[PDB]
């Protein structure tokens, strides 16, 4: 359900 | 929040979203007091109940939502945590007592139209605006009902006094803990739930017209029942533990 | 110092659609 936070901030 | 309605744009720029890294999920609601520090409940961080004690590198906090799910591109921002700072009397065993918590992010967060920290109270604005009968604002991410939204919701709710938030639980209310909802009798209802917790509790001064957090989202029994109160973290009451963590650190 | 005031509300001297209900609750 979650838009993909950006790869980076992980 | 049950009961409430859609977040007006840039409504709560002090709204923080606490994030599970992986899976990639909501962990609860925040508020955001200064450049690099985050305000939250400390159940949201620890509760061995349900098995829940996170690490920073867990974790981030996402700064200027309004979307629940979205990445607000161009306008939310995301930072790292140097440091979880739990009050070392936070009563998880019995009945959430000193239900509070700092986050320190590792960078600075820049301060935006939709970015932009809550004030603290003060021993005179806590005195003056605790009242029964008073409104408070609670904004959260969390259960529409005892589902998800979209948006941030918002709802405003009468503090209410202490001998009913005593009379409608079982639990033991503490000091540092305040109630507020609306009575069966008062007809409008409207609550926080599952997923609000950590989030702000603000009302707004009439003596000078700032926002205050006078509340952190902490604690009920179902969601929106009718006798039954949310119950928040009493945040004056904290404060020079507040004040202790960042003065030091 | 600037805590607590909303650059696109108090800033801008616009008022939310329900923050009076706050004000009115406090007698
Ligand atoms: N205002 C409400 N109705 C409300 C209900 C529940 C929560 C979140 N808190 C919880 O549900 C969990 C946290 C650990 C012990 N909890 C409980 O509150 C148990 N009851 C937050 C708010
Ligand atoms: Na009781
Ligand atoms: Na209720």
């Amino acid at each position: 359900d979650f838009e993909e936070i950006p790869e980076e901030y992980l | 929040i049950v009961e409430g309605s859609d977040a007006e744009i840039g409504m709560s720029p002090w709204q923080v979203m606490l994030f599970r890294k992986s899976p990639q999920e909501l962990l609860c609601g925040a508020s955001l007091i200064s450049d690099r520090w985050v305000l939250t409940a400390a159940h949201c961080l620890l509760y061995p109940p349900w098995d829940k004690n996170f690490t920073e590198n867990d974790l981030l906090v996402r700064i200027g939502k309004h979307s629940r799910t979205r990445y607000e591109r161009n306008i939310e921002k995301i930072s790292m945590l140097e440091k979880i700072y739990i009050h070392p009397r936070y009563n998880w065993r019995e009945n959430l007592d000193r239900d509070i918590a700092l986050m320190k992010l590792k960078k600075p967060v820049a301060f935006s139209d939709y970015i932009h920290p809550v004030c603290l109270p003060d021993r005179e604005t806590a005195a003056s605006l605790l009242q029964a009968g008073y409104k408070g604002r609670v904004t959260g991410w969390g259960n529409l009902k005892e589902g998800q939204p979209s948006v941030l919701q918002v709802v405003n709710l009468p503090i209410v006094e202490r001998p009913v938030c005593k009379d409608s639980t079982r639990i033991r209310i503490t000091d540092n803990m305040f109630c507020a909802g609306y009575k069966p009798d008062e007809g409008k209802r409207g609550d926080a739930c599952e997923g609000d917790s950590g989030g702000p509790f603000v009302m707004k001064s009439p003596f000078n017209n700032r926002w205050y957090q006078m509340g952190i989202v902490s604690w009920g029994e179902g969601c929106d029942r009718d006798g039954k109160y949310g119950f928040y973290t009493h945040v004056f009451r904290l404060k020079k533990w507040i004040q202790k963590v960042i003065d030091q650190f | 110092a600037d805590c607590g005031l909303r650059p696109l509300f108090e800033k801008k001297s616009l008022e939310d659609k329900t923050e009076r209900e706050l004000l009115e609750s406090y007698i």
